[PDB]
């Protein structure tokens, strides 16, 4: 019960530095062997903090790509429900941002994996925002084909930050979705 | 910060140089690509075309793709188009673009519902803007990939523009990377001569790095300097993995900023007077700081008295012996490059390559370990004992035509060595002679200006980066180390040695009775392997009745 606490403690002091990280472009990542929840939720109580973070839970089946850029353009972003066509929902919300500039929006997804963000067009998306600068991108990863589905284009559309993150705490709201059969 | 500053500057520095030099070794290419498309317009239902091979790099090249609509809207010569290929795969959408951006091209430099365009308005451009030029435009119809064009997409333009031609005596360049057997596959044998080809080279990544980092990196300019482990694993990412200057560049980045958040102690990190300037600036921390590192350390080792608490108490004697160590290093560092290049045209001339080829090489090799004492070296002592005779006195005599041409252009010293040299070398162009000059090579220059990295000045700490793993954390992106690793070596610890260990398909009767056998207790084995899914260690898998396998080796 005693040493997790340290580590979660440990990567706090990178998180400043990844402040400046993501003021530079790139965003950061996170593989670990356990959950970040108490370290991603503290990157929200002690970095992110602040506004304008926004939060899709990938191990989350209930968000959808369409309804994580509602999600993010809805409340949040408050502007609109994102439009049909979502490169059409980005060039509205873009066409604000690139109007409207030094607005940082920092966005947290656990378990990327997904879906819905399994398809080439969500992470097209995706590819795209965290390409966007005004926001940025810290995603926490499991599955082992993860590096799979990033291909050329998007592992440059989205410059990631790989870091050791090796994580040992549970696991306890990402476990509470999955049902085996035991049960 | 104030390395953030000098970030900004060199950075954009350095991209800036990266873009321009990306123009010139355009602009041979690039004069060549306005003199070949000016040789074929110097000199029926045929389309000629212009095949440019440019080497698996994306990004880099759409600068000079904006660069060809730029610089051929410039000539007065053509209005130039670019179709991609994946925006096209029907037949519609390339005459729609084709016709939308010969419209087009006439817009973006005088400072609808984009559905409203067909296959007419280009045969309208270049009749009714001008029917009667007299002299026809080219529009060089930039497929930007014809690799990916869908064939009989491909086909049915090549037929149609073909057929329809000398009303429109296109051009189309082509961005590829492969030699020109591929093109004669995706393009059929009647389209490899209606396209006409005279085929075209464009420059890869490969070269791009060895220039860039001879050039870049290797710059007496910037103080930056790299440690042999994140040069060795940058250049491998590069090298093994990835071609992209891209990649090396935000890595490089990622190096410069990575280092200049190491410590302070880098902020004389400068030029002699920037520097001393912080010198001045300095104070008490950084002088327990200075006081604290090894080749300080080592630097007060070989000490005396006294004066050395002047260096570790009263910080003026320091900080005079500051202008001492660091005057010093930027004085070293010159008389290496200026004799770096010097070995290369040497034994870049030499066969067997066996210490290096690229001037990047030498850098590593030489800097990696000592090269006396390597015994690759003396092989290629043995090699320039044997060659002798004329080849060296020519390549000789270019290394002082071309490196009396740094000293003369390339680089300001005036070190008084680099002018003995130079004397001696006049006098042998009017064996001992070029073994002394070697050995000159070998003492004056390999044992003396050569030198190692570690076996350097005090302070070849952050103006030399340390601290690659990190970086290979954050950059090469190894989680399955960290994570195979980390299962083997602890109830899921244990769980991944059963998942090593059963056999290769595992019976949940006899797998969850085996566990059983060999192992609450349950229900973390099944987080373990439902994480394992997650993870992917395993799969949740029908090739039997309630089992759980391995897509991963």
């Amino acid at each position: 019960s005693a040493e997790l606490k340290q580590l979660n403690q440990q990567y706090e002091k990178l998180f400043h530095k990844w402040m400046l990280q993501l003021h530079l472009g790139f965003n950061i990542v996170l593989y670990g062997l356990g959950s970040k929840r108490d370290l991603l939720e503290r990157f929200r109580t002690t970095m992110l903090q602040d506004s304008i973070h926004v939060v899709i839970n990938g191990f989350f089946p209930g968000i959808s790509v369409k309804s994580v850029l509602n999600s993010i353009t809805e409340e949040v972003l408050d502007h609109m429900g994102t439009f049909r066509s979502i490169l059409d929902q980005l060039d509205w919300i873009v066409n604000k941002f690139k109007e409207d500039s030094s607005l940082e929006l920092f966005l947290l997804i656990h378990n990327l994996d997904s879906q819905m963000l399994r398809g080439e067009k969500s992470q097209q998306i995706i590819g795209q925002l965290s390409s966007l600068h005004n926001i940025y991108l810290i995603a926490s990863i499991d599955h082992l084909n993860a590096p799979l589905m990033w291909d050329h284009a998007k592992q440059s559309l989205f410059n990631w930050l790989w870091y050791e993150t090796t994580t040992y705490s549970p696991y306890t709201e990402e476990t509470s979705y999955e049902n085996s059969l035991l049960v | 910060k104030l390395r953030f500053e000098t970030y900004q500057l060199i950075w954009q520095q350095m991209k800036s140089e990266n873009e321009r030099l990306q123009e010139e070794l355009n602009k041979n290419l690039f004069d060549n690509l306005i003199e070949f498309l000016q040789k074929s317009h110097s000199g029926l239902r045929e389309i000629p075309t212009a095949a440019l091979v440019l080497g698996v790099n994306v990004t880099d090249h759409d600068l000079t793709f904006g660069s060809l609509t730029e610089a051929l809207q410039n000539n007065v010569t053509p209005y130039v188009v670019s179709l991609q290929a994946k925006d096209c795969p029907d037949m519609k959408h390339f005459l729609q673009k084709l016709i939308s951006q010969l419209m087009d091209c006439c817009v973006d430099i005088k400072s609808y519902m984009t559905v409203t365009q067909k296959t007419d308005p280009k045969m309208l451009s270049k009749k009714r803007t001008t029917s009667s030029q007299w002299q026809s435009p080219p529009v060089v119809v930039i497929l930007k990939d014809m690799e990916s064009f869908a064939t009989k997409v491909l086909q049915d333009f090549i037929i149609i523009s073909s057929q329809h031609l000398h009303e429109f005596p296109l051009i189309l360049i082509f961005g590829i990377a492969t030699s020109p057997i591929i093109i004669h596959r995706l393009l059929p044998h009647a389209v490899s001569s209606l396209l006409c080809i005279e085929l075209f080279q464009s420059l890869s990544c490969k070269e791009h790095l060895t220039t860039v980092l001879d050039k870049l990196l290797l710059t007496t300019q910037f103080p930056f300097k790299i440690n042999e482990k994140v040069l060795q694993v940058l250049t491998n990412i590069f090298l093994y993995h990835d071609f992209s200057v891209q990649n090396f560049i935000k890595g490089l980045q990622l190096s410069l900023l990575e280092h200049f958040y190491s410590q302070p102690l880098s902020v004389l990190c400068c030029n002699l007077p920037e520097a001393k300037r912080r010198i001045n600036f300095l104070s008490n921390n950084q002088c327990e700081n200075i006081r604290r590192l090894p080749s300080f350390r080592r630097y007060v080792e070989k000490q005396a008295s006294e004066k050395q608490v002047a260096l570790l108490t009263n910080e003026r004697y320091l900080k005079e012996e500051t202008q001492l160590l660091l005057e010093n290093l930027h004085v070293y560092h010159m008389n290496y490059f200026l004799v770096l290049r010097c070995l290369h045209k040497f034994t870049s001339s030499l066969p067997k390559y066996p210490l290096g080829r690229q001037i990047r090489e030498l850098y590593c090799t030489c800097l990696e370990k000592n090269i006396w004492d390597s015994e690759e070296y003396a092989s290629v002592l043995q090699l320039l004992r044997m060659l002798a005779k004329d080849e060296l006195m020519t390549i000789l005599e270019k290394c002082f035509k071309v490196f009396k041409s740094y000293c003369e252009n390339h680089l300001g010293s005036t070190a008084k060595r680099i002018e003995e040299f130079l004397a001696q070398f006049q006098s042998l162009d009017a064996k001992f002679e070029v073994l002394r000059e070697n050995v000159v090579n070998f003492i004056d220059c390999l044992v003396r200006e050569y030198l190692l990295p570690p076996e350097t000045q005090p302070l070849h700490e952050v103006v030399y980066f340390s601290a690659a793993h990190a970086l290979r954390e954050h950059l090469n992106a190894a989680p399955r180390i960290a994570l195979h690793t980390a299962l083997n070596n602890p109830d899921i610890c244990i769980a991944y040695k059963l998942h090593l260990e059963c056999s290769r398909l595992i019976n949940l009767v006899d797998w969850s009775e085996a566990f059983a056998t060999v192992v609450i207790i349950h229900a973390r084995f099944i987080r373990a392997v439902s994480e394992l899914e997650l993870l992917g260690f395993i799969k949740p898998t029908k090739q039997k009745t309630d089992h759980v396998a391995r897509l991963t080796w």
